[PDB]
RNA sequence: AGGACCGAACCGACUAAUGUUGAAAAAUUAGCGGAUGACUUGUGGCUGGGGGUGAAAGGCCAAUCAAACCGGGAGAUAGCU
RNA sequence: GCUCGCCGGAAGACCAAGGGUUCCUGUCCAACGUUAAUCGGGGCAGGGUGAGUCGACCCCUAAGGCGAGGCCGAAAGGCGUAGUCGAUGGGAAACAGGUUAAUAUUCCUGUACUUGGUGUUACUGCGAAGGGGGGACGGAGAAGGCUAUGUUGGCCGGGCGACGGUUGUCCCGGUUUAAGCGUGUAGGCUGGUUUUCCAGGCAAAUCCGGAAAAUCAAGGCUGAGGCGUGAUGACGAGGCACUACGGUGCUGAAGCAACAAAUGCCCUGCUUCCAGGAAAAGCCUCUAAGCAUCAGGUAACAUCAAAUCGUACCCCAAACCGACACAGGUGGUCAGGUAGAGAAUACCAAGGCGCUUGAGAGAACUCGGGUGAAGGAACUAGGCAAAAUGGUGCCGUAACUUCGGGAGAAGGCACGCUGAUAUGUAGGUGAGGUCCCUCGCGGAUGGAGCUGAAAUCAGUCGAAGAUACCAGCUGGCUGCAACUGUUUAUUAAAAACACAGCACUGUGCAAACACGAAAGUGGACGUAUACGGUGUGACGCCUGCCCGGUGCCGGAAGGUUAAU
């Protein structure tokens, strides 16, 4: 088991896209941004707990932040971890 | 025309990298002079 | 925008090619000197 | 045997190769092999210390028992194998207890010949026993310097050492170089002379035969420049100096032995 | 079998033309030599300045070599311009 | 969108290094693009990189680095043991179809495979930092069996054709299907089984090795491919139905054989020759100390786990290295049709491009080419350049020679197409049918069918039959260097260097010598048939005289002479 505080600081936000929508409606999977150091074990236990669904497997990746310039000053956006969580037959949210 | 600098980050880290500089006292003088001058990218590690 | 212009001068400030004038300009000066002995 | 190759190629004109069907054609004995990496003539400092060394074919070392301290057990020679690390040839020999070794092969030694060691071993070639038990004047190779150290003298092909006199404490040996030196009595030695005396009859034939043996080109002193060698320059084939080493020491005649520790053993010097 | 023969990849550079404020701080074009060997090449390592390495030209050692580069003595000295 | 052209052993496709969002969509033309710009690898925003099986991480080590102690060194520090790190190497397993604008061995569909932990059942000896095996591996040559893959025929679907003919020996397309499981082949290796004993494998050992017998003549190991399953699944030319007119849903015939054939597999093999051809871990056994009605191990079933990191895109290039959107440089993989020996070359298939200034005029002159009267090197330092020769088979070929060569010496003949030999030859491949055994992926047979040179005779056409690209100029005298090679990257490729060969000299091993204040290392895990230095430079005939000067070697009588 994983203690509550860790399991909580792991799911950050859901990611909205038309690839997300097709993944949501056709393959029954959800893509949402997770913590930087979060693993597939802690991600799967969270979606079982806070989202009361029947999670099957977790596919993860990290998107390197794009380099953008504001005015003349150059900068690099903070890189974030992406995650595909998939479920069996049930979801309402 | 093959030029002098054909890059390879494996050779680049092993020659002037941070652990290579820390391995001897003379590189420690180099790393001191990076700090004394105050360079941002003081080493070639990244 | 043009800092490279300040740097691209600094190419033949430390040349060594003695067969060319200022490192880049090709001439016949070799022959001229060879025959001016 | 030696054979002259037909000059069907310009490089094949002057090559005489030593053939020997008695040598084994199969792979050598597995548990007596170990890694021997090439050095290139460079020491631990990385600088070239002995030049003209580099390249060549890859070689695997073979542990040859130069000590011959397995005493009293009869042994039978299995086969004769090529050794790349020596001019001579080695003999894979099987002892009576069933454990195999590599020994440096004398002349008449072939497959099926018995090998014995110790004070009870017979006086026949290939047998190893203390020098005080050797008759004076016989053909002897694989000679120890200090007792129990392992064979150090007359190792390469065609070599032998003659016993001139036995004092009882010391034994005078006429070495292959023609030097007479004293050797203490109880050093072990092997009868006969080693069996590859025609090794000096081969000729390499071309430059590649010297290159793939690990020998590099050997640029001579007068083709150098004054900053590299004492010989050099001259606007075309000028020497005008006494011939010296590249480091300035005079060669071609100058003696350089300054040991002063083994001078008590040297009865008389080579000439 | 051959440091064999003819000839592509590959390695190289013998002749000529163009180019020479070039397309290129040494190349292109038509020919040219080796092409199973002393061959060639990818990856990593080793050898450092009066030192390395050199099938030896005083060549190569980051487009720099009859003594590399960077910093310091240093505002060297200059009866010279 | 229709044509034209270029590459097609690449100017196509996939990667590694390297780059770091250039990838996709929407949006704008300030600056960048050597022009315009609606376009972009440009600016802005959003989206996109999904792994038990791919690679990294991880186990193990090579060259080497670091280096507890240790040795040595004014200091800094140098070398180095036990160890530790270090891939370019060795170690477990995933394939076919489908999907996005951008991801695919990652996602979905279908079918698989591997390694650990735990539980249960059944059996009983487990057990190393140790022993042994295995990992384990040179170059070249030669086939044989295959396969990828291509050609032809059959089958299925479609078409009677812009201008003479075309229901035909007619024209176009397709004829695809993996991993895994089982069978066990073409081959290759090894005689097998049992028993007894032993100075070895530091101790020990049933294991390795060695020595005796008995018994049988067979087993074992390895092994491509084919075969059946996987798979009455997918795909499929096309058709049907809606069309955000871009495409999107539904449905779908034949789906075979012969020939040819790899540089890919058997093959880490076989044969052969010296230059004699990594290490260690995983893996398989052996025990030691201990454990010993346990701990464990083995076989079957069940269950859990296989984390983390990269996954876009370019990668022979506008994105890497070249200051540039640069005529340059950059390692690996795939490789079809015709002609062709061929990865040459010419035209093509799939695929990608027309090179980020165009439009005219048709001066001199410059650059890259084509042709040429007559002469044919008279030009010029010099046949520089240009021109010419070019392939296969056959005939024939001199001086000289180290007997190999020279030599493709030189110099000639034939080459297309059509028919006959022979309604395609010799040959290769080879079914049906017949017979015989172990009784199969068999053996003898047998020739259907397919493929198919080479030559002769006869006729024909052109000026020309190796008609295009491609593709040796030759001979005579001679200096130098024996030769293959190497060299001043970037004005010198040579007669220069090297070279095998020869000679002299040094060196007896703790060698000589070299790098190092030293320790230590190379030499060399080599031992005078070896190693170092110098000189000459195959081979043939040879290498004459001089030791006064210099150097080196030997000598110690006498003269001189340091510190003391």
């Amino acid at each position: 088991m994983i203690r509550e505080e860790r399991l909580l600081k792991v799911l950050r936000a859901p990611h909205v896209s038309e690839k997300a929508s097709t993944a949501m409606e056709k393959s029954n999977t959800i893509v949402l941004k997770v913590a930087k150091d979060a693993t597939k074990a802690e991600i799967k236990a969270a979606v079982q707990k806070l989202f009361e669904v029947e999670v099957e497997v977790v596919n993860t990746l990290v998107v390197k932040g794009k380099v953008k310039r504001h005015g003349q000053r150059i900068g690099r956006r903070s890189d974030w971890k992406k995650a595909y969580v998939t479920l069996k037959e049930g979801q309402n949210l | 025309m093959k030029r002098t600098f054909q890059p390879s980050v494996l050779k680049r880290n092993r020659s002037h990298g941070f652990r290579a500089r820390m391995a001897t006292k003379n590189g420690r003088q180099v790393l001191a002079r990076r700090r004394a001058k105050g360079r941002a990218r003081l080493t070639v590690s990244k | 925008m043009d800092i490279n212009w300040r740097h691209n001068q600094s190419t033949f400030y430390h040349f060594t090619s003695d067969h060319r004038i200022s490192g880049w300009k090709e001439t016949n000066a070799m022959y001229v000197a060879l025959n001016s002995q | 045997a030696v054979v002259k190759c037909k000059p069907t190629s310009p490089g094949r004109r002057h090559v005489v190769k030593v053939v020997n069907p008695e040598l084994h054609k199969g792979k050598p004995f597995a548990p007596l092999l170990e890694k021997n990496s090439k050095s290139g003539g460079r020491n631990n400092n990385g600088r070239i210390t002995t030049r003209h060394i580099g390249g060549g074919h890859k070689q695997a070392y073979r542990i040859v028992d130069f000590k011959r301290n397995k005493d009293g057990i009869p042994a039978v020679v299995e086969r004769l194998e090529y050794d790349p690390n020596r001019s001579a040839n080695i003999a894979l020999v099987l002892y009576k207890d069933g454990e195999r070794r590599y020994i440096l092969a004398p002349k008449g030694l072939k497959a099926g010949d018995q090998i014995q060691s110790g004070v009870d071993a017979a006086i026949k070639p290939g047998n190893t026993l203390p020098m005080r038990n050797i008759p004076v004047g016989s053909t002897v190779h694989n000679v120890e310097m200090k007792p129990g150290k392992g064979g150090q003298l007359a190792r390469s092909a065609g070599t032998y050492v003659q016993i001139v006199a036995r004092d009882g404490a010391y034994v005078t040996l006429r070495l292959r170089s023609g030097e007479m030196r004293k050797v203490e009595a109880d050093c072990r030695a092997t009868l006969g002379e080693v069996g590859n005396a025609e090794h000096m009859l081969r000729v390499l034939g071309k430059a590649g035969a010297a290159r793939w043996r690990g020998v590099r080109p050997t640029v001579r002193g007068t083709a150098m420049n004054p900053v590299d060698h004492p010989h050099g320059g001259g606007e075309g084939r000028n020497f005008g100096k006494h011939p010296v080493t590249p480091w300035g020491v005079q060669t071609k005649g100058k003696k350089t032995r300054s040991n002063k520790r083994t001078d008590k053993f040297i009865v008389r010097r080579r000439s």
